[PDB]
């Protein structure tokens, strides 16, 4: 939850109300996504990451 | 009232948060700043 809350906060702060900040956080999150996609790793229904 | 006059509260054009990569609370008052302070701080410490 420490990251679900952070992502929701950053998205609500970038979309809707506009702040030049909260795009660095989105950048970090997208960087993590791009890290995850370097190596394929299957996950079933209970393990969706 | 002063935020309405200069438009620095969230919603009008001169709001810094849409232009600076930092929170409203962490913005200098000379720029679009949040002047929200307690009266006790405003009375003992000062204005700035």
């Amino acid at each position: 939850m420490s990251d679900k809350n952070l992502l929701k906060r950053a998205l609500l702060g970038y979309s809707h109300k506009r702040q030049k900040s909260m795009l660095y956080i989105l950048g970090l999150f997208k960087f993590l996504m791009k890290l995850s996609d370097e190596t394929f790793q299957h996950e079933r229904l209970g393990q969706f990451s | 009232k002063v935020e309405r006059l200069y438009g620095t509260a969230p919603g009008m054009v001169n709001h810094p948060a849409a232009y600076l990569q930092v929170k409203h609370t962490d913005t200098p008052i000379p720029l679009g700043g949040n002047g929200a302070m307690s009266i006790m701080e405003l009375a003992t410490a000062g204005i700035g």
